[PDB]
RNA sequence: GAAAUUGUUGAAAGGGAAGGGCAUUUGAUCAGACAUGGUGUUUUGUGCCCUCUGCUCCUUGUGGGUAGGGGAAUCUCGCAU
RNA sequence: GGAAUACUGCCAGCUGGGACUGAGGACUGCGACGUAAGUCAAGGAUGCUGGCAUAAUGGUUAUAUGCCGCCCGUCUUGAAACACGGACCAAGGAGUCUAACGUCUAUGCGAGUGUUUGGGUGUAAAACCCAUACGCGUAAUGAAAGUGAACGUAGGUUGGGGCCUCGCAAGAGGUGCACAAUCGACCGAUCCUGAGGAUGGAUUUGAGUAAGAGCAUAGCUGUUGGGACCCGAAAG
RNA sequence: AAGCUCGUAUCAGUUUUAUGA
């Protein structure tokens, strides 16, 4: 009914794309090499 | 005695109890099948997560390996590029006003995607003084498609936001998530043609900076706007998103 | 592309009605031939002569078919034979209605045929000489 | 039949609508139970209909049987509906059974704003009201203005 | 008894143009409920209420109209306080 | 040799400040969080609080202020123009009617169709009935004279809306309407053969037959004539 | 404007390769 956007509103960014709960668990953009 | 119901009616809580209990088993059958499609679409985000972490980091260990050998390594030839209509709908001359249209560039501050070949690469020849065309990275196909992402179904501007969407369209295509449309996209894929004729050429605003220089139709590579700027252009469509 | 009948003869109105019904629900592709063929006009209805119907059941392996015009069904003196064949239309004539019952065979409305055929089947849908 | 019934006065004339400029559409046949006009919302389309009205205090619910088309002398069969509130819409519930959902609220709907229409008697209690309306005819609106100025 | 047009009175404006559109201030001025409850308990008092006896129109139970008495110590069933 | 730090880029990092919007209207769906029970920022705003009837508020007119606004209409030419029309107000005032011939749509009936020149009847120019005729169509091929449409599921093939069998489907096979393409035939007419024109060959031809679609009323409208959208000329 | 086949591989003010003056 209306355009909910991920990037911001959490909630909508995990029915698209699972894998953002590990995403955000990890850090995963915060990495070491 | 007592009244007893109609034999319409009488069959009517019976056939509906037949399509009832059908639709209960079916959606039931159907929570347990997303949830097994939940954990594919996760596995499969992993990998692709692995695959552009090991990708760029090749790029960076072979680019060290070279200047450590002391010998020169060529960067693999960019092979997608995002096209962004610069100039308005009028005083257009024919020859480049029909290739606008082929790219579904119709109108002012719109988006594509094109594969780059032989062929492709003459076409935004003609195109040079109406368009401004980049390199774009993972990061902005990722805020394009889930921003101003949208489908075309049968005909219809259909927004994206779910998986199942895509799932249903483009399954035929072993594209079944959001992630695995941009997938296809910025590895140019083998159903390139497919997924991104499904999504609808992006609607973008006018750049939320501005556009740096003082006047636009001139060439970028001297104080422009129009033409390749190849890095550059994940900057400008941020600032347009 | 043809949306409403031109027609104000209600009972039409009705055929269309039950048509467009049966258009959507069924999914079978003969209800939106007869309910595309009900808006036409009075000159892209052309009349169906009983003996096009006699020539349509010579057609192999179409002794148990049941023949629908969507136009009128009219009289043929110059044949004498006519098959034991159940015909549905909107106009009967008094003449070619008289042919069909001596024959054998029933003259039914397309209604009757909607009851009877609701996805069509075992039909055959004639039409008429328009050039 | 009922169809072709319908269709002749949805068009071609039901002699008893009212055109609201609202684009609306209002039968004034007194069994109707939405004043509002439609198809089986007005009682000569439709063949089973149900009503409530009032004669007198008495709220009766009228109902029209298929069986009675021959005879329109006595189409609306009618039952008196207690006056208790509670026991009065489980009365509407039996003679609605196996009907349409419409008639089934609808006609609880009908008995409810009926019921509160008998708020007559709360403003005709406590009435004893000094004012009441009087007509101002334009003979006497001269006859005590152009008589006046003829005083003075 | 319309408009053009004319006088009077009142208001307003007027440094070589007025009338129009968007927006607002000031001045003048007109609107702006014979709206009054709703709900849940408690005195009583009545009736189409309980109860005793009936009478009458018709069509299927899930009918309608209408008298004579009694009775609230059961009953909110309704309406009055 | 030892760390940094700018610069470029990323974060599905965190925490604020402001404006605008609140569309929709029982519940279904995609989800997250919770061991569960549930709950939630998850298919579009809810909750609390204040201002009222001599109200609250909302509007009209009059002018002021800021910004904007060439005199309407007709007729030319490349547009601007020029020019012609306009003192103001009321009322009047211009594509009509008819015939001939079509177009499409609707209605009636249908190989037919059309009552209304008439007669009968009538509650009276209405309505209701109808005889005999006639109009148009129903069977064609030619120039004076004629002939006449089945080798036939009124054809052989190819397609071809649909329908039937199989397949979950995807497909495949069968029958195939109108129609179209191809091969032909019947009928009449061809170029000859000459028994007045028999007979067999040469080939094509066709508002030809394939196995009827018209007639009438009405509406929309076109064409032409009627004064013919209205007003305006030198005349005999 | 309507009717008929189709709804497609029907095309395009475009690029590319291929093959000539």
């Amino acid at each position: 009914v209306l355009k909910k956007n991920p990037l911001k509103n959490k909630q909508v960014l995990l029915r698209l794309n699972p894998y953002a709960k590990v995403f955000a668990a990890e850090k995963l953009g915060s990495k070491k090499a | 005695e007592k009244i007893l119901t109609p034999e319409s009616q009488l069959k009517k809580s019976k056939a509906q109890q037949k399509t009832a209990e059908q639709v209960a088993a079916e959606r039931a059958a159907r929570k347990a099948a997303n949830k097994e499609k939940r954990a594919i679409i996760l596995e499969r985000n992993a990998a692709y997560q692995k695959e552009y972490e090991t990708a760029e980091r090749n790029i960076i260990q072979a680019k060290r390996d070279a200047k450590a050998a002391g010998s020169y390594y060529v960067e693999a030839q960019h092979k997608l590029v995002f096209v962004v209509r610069i100039k308005g709908i009028n005083k257009i001359p024919p020859k480049p006003r029909k290739v606008l249209q082929l790219l579904r560039l119709t109108r002012i501050n719109s988006g594509t995607f094109v594969k780059v070949t032989k062929a492709t690469l003459e076409l935004l020849k003609l195109i040079e003084p109406y368009v401004a065309y980049g390199y774009p990275s993972y990061s902005t196909i990722r805020q394009l498609v889930y921003k101003r992402g949208f489908g075309k179904i049968n005909k219809q501007r259909v927004p994206l936001s779910d998986n199942a969407i895509i799932e249903a369209n483009l399954g035929k295509y072993g594209i079944l998530s959001i992630d695995d449309l941009i997938h296809e996209i910025i590895t140019v894929g083998p159903h390139f043609k497919q997924a991104n004729n499904f999504l609808w050429p992006f609607k973008l605003s006018n750049p939320s900076g501005g556009w740096g220089v003082p006047r636009k139709f001139k060439h970028f590579i001297q104080g422009g706007s129009f033409g390749n700027r190849e890095e550059f252009i994940n900057k400008l469509v941020k600032s347009m998103n | 592309h043809r949306t409403a009948p031109k027609s104000d003869n209600v009972y039409l109105k009705l055929l269309v009605k039950l048509y467009t019904f049966l258009a959507r629900r069924t999914d079978a592709p003969f209800n939106k031939v007869v309910l595309k063929a009900l808006f036409l006009s009075k000159i892209n209805r052309p009349p169906v002569s009983v003996s096009r119907i006699a020539r349509a059941l010579k057609q192999e392996g179409a002794a148990n078919k049941t023949v629908v015009v969507v136009g009128t069904v009219t009289d043929d003196a110059r044949i004498f034979e006519f098959p034991k064949t159940t015909v549905a239309a909107l106009r009967f004539t008094a003449g070619a209605r008289a042919k069909i019952v001596k024959a054998g065979g029933e003259c039914i409305t397309l209604d009757q045929l909607a009851v009877r055929a609701p996805k069509g089947q075992n039909t055959l849908i004639l039409r008429g000489p328009r050039n | 039949s009922d169809e072709i019934v319908w269709q002749v006065i949805n068009q071609s004339f039901c002699s008893h609508r009212i055109k609201a400029p609202n684009g609306q559409n209002f039968c004034r046949n007194e069994y109707n139970v939405t004043g509002l006009c439609t198809r089986q919302s007005c009682p000569l389309a439709n063949s089973k209909y149900a009503t409530v009205k009032c004669d007198n205090g008495k709220l009766y619910l009228y109902m029209k049987t298929p069986e009675r088309a021959h005879t329109p002398a006595k189409l609306w069969e009618r039952i008196k509906l207690s006056k208790n509130y509670t026991k009065a819409l489980q009365q509407i519930d039996e003679h609605l059974l196996h009907w349409s959902k419409f008639f089934r609220h609808k006609c609880k709907q009908r008995f409810t704003k009926l019921t509160q229409v008998m708020i007559t008697e709360r403003r005709l209690a406590l009435r004893e009201e000094e004012r009441h309306y009087v007509g101002v005819a334009p003979k006497v609106k001269r006859r005590e203005q152009n008589r006046e100025r003829k005083a003075l």
